[PDB]
């Protein structure tokens, strides 16, 4: 790899210059690297890497979404054929996206979650798991799909049983679990009842758990919180 | 679409 | 070239399609297997290649911008010495940057500028020549940083002279010359009394056609005769 | 930082 010469500490070090620059592709090569070095990460350092696979991603993400949606105006009745040139585009980047999934869920199935022990980590990396697998899911056509969606409930399902035993409900990990699994169920697994009667339980629960919730996770809580309300105002 | 973090 | 095998029609629908979706850097791969066809460019051709390199360029230097900034902190008085990781990756991104500026520059040297013979070509491509070596010269601190000046300089100059003789005040291109060769004069040259007469000439001489200008053009125009105002408010 | 075009 082509970060096997340089040094664990620097690696992190430049992840998080990588992050202030907004270069999220040499952020997550470098939280590649760091990972492949063996050791556990830190709580900081699982943050830097989903921080910047979450970005890649979610670049390809949007992409993806605009090229999909020329490609089904094409396919419309009256539409002009103008040749293979969006779908064979959309296939770049939906494959590029398709590696940048698969590289994750590599790192996460060699050796991040096996190691992972306490709740704070093992939820943090099936959370991750559930996500990757929910966006190979929406773009995904073929007879895997079904396989996709069953491999992303299983693990937003693992993540979210440690979650409920070990962490309390305004544990920012297990709001964002939650919130995440809801929207697939809403988005991906045609289950909006299941999604909404989710994103309702947590945010109840973490309201009435609010009295002992730190000054320092107040932020980051009550933001996904927002963002459960949200999701629900869309709903419903 | 909806909210994720 | 990766994009040998590509029809020229085909390159030139997916730099189209690349921009819907924001991504610069397959849109330049797409423009630069273009030009690689041997042809001319058209107009809206032209402004493909340059939209799609004015954005990847563009995210290099506010990355190298960031990373500068960084460095030069940690090499104040009273800062800890962390090493020689900023300065890495502050020469990573910078390599990068002057990768993309040297295949612009390559572009136009073989063969767009040679066969540019029509004004609103030859001077859109010799704009083009001093941006990319300014952005060059940027960067530049080691003894070839004057050579690098004055090859923008020699390519904004031509570009002004064929602009004054063969355009109208308020054409786009010519306008965006001078806001572009004014701000070199400012901040690369040393030579604020000169990017201020340009600009408040500039901007006078615009002023006076627009009497004359399209309603087509006026966009472009006036957005850019808003520009050299601003430039204006910023240095006096 | 000035504005380019
Ligand atoms: C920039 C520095 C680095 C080292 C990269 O840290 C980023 C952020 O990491 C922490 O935050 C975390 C995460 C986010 C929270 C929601 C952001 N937060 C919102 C309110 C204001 C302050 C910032 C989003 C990230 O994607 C980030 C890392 C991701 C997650 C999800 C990860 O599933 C796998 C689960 C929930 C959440 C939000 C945990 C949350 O604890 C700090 O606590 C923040 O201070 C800090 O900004
Ligand atoms: C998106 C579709 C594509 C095919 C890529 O076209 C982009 C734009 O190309 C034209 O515009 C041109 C350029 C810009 C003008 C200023 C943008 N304009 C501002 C007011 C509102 C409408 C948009 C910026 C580009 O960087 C663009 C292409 C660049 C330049 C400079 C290029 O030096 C080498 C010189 C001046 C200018 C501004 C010429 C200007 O003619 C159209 O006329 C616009 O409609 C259109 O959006
Ligand atoms: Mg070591
Ligand atoms: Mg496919
Ligand atoms: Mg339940
Ligand atoms: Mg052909
Ligand atoms: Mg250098
Ligand atoms: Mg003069």
């Amino acid at each position: 790899g082509a970060m096997g010469s340089m040094e664990r500490a620097s690696l992190i070090q430049k992840a998080k210059l990588a992050e202030q620059a907004e270069r999220y592709e040499d952020m997550a090569a470098f939280m590649k690297g760091a990972v492949e070095k063996g050791e556990e990460l830190s709580c900081e350092e699982r943050n830097l890497l989903s921080v910047a696979y979450k970005n890649v991603v979610g670049g390809q993400r949007a992409a993806w979404r605009v090229l999909s949606s020329i490609e089904q105006k094409s396919n419309e009745e009256g539409s002009e054929e103008k040749g293979p040139e969006v779908r064979e585009y959309r296939e770049k980047v939906e494959t590029e996206l398709q590696g940048v999934c698969d590289t994750v869920l590599g790192l996460l199935d060699s050796h991040l979650i096996k190691e992972a022990g306490d709740a704070e980590s093992r939820v943090f990396y099936l959370k991750m798991k559930g996500d990757y697998y929910r966006y190979l899911a929406e773009v995904a056509t073929g007879d895997d799909k079904k396989r996709i969606i069953d491999s992303a409930r299983s693990a937003y399902q693992e993540a979210m049983d440690i979650s409920k035993k070990e962490m309390p409900p305004t544990n920012p990990i297990r709001l964002g679990l939650a919130l995440n699994f809801s929207v697939f169920h809403y988005e991906i697994a045609n289950s909006p009842e299941e999604a909404i009667s989710l994103a309702k339980t947590t945010f109840d629960e973490a309201m009435a758990d609010l009295h002992t919730l730190s000054e320092d996770s107040y932020k980051d809580s009550t933001l996904i919180m927002q963002l459960l309300r949200d999701n629900l105002t869309l709903w419903t | 679409f909806p909210a994720t973090v």
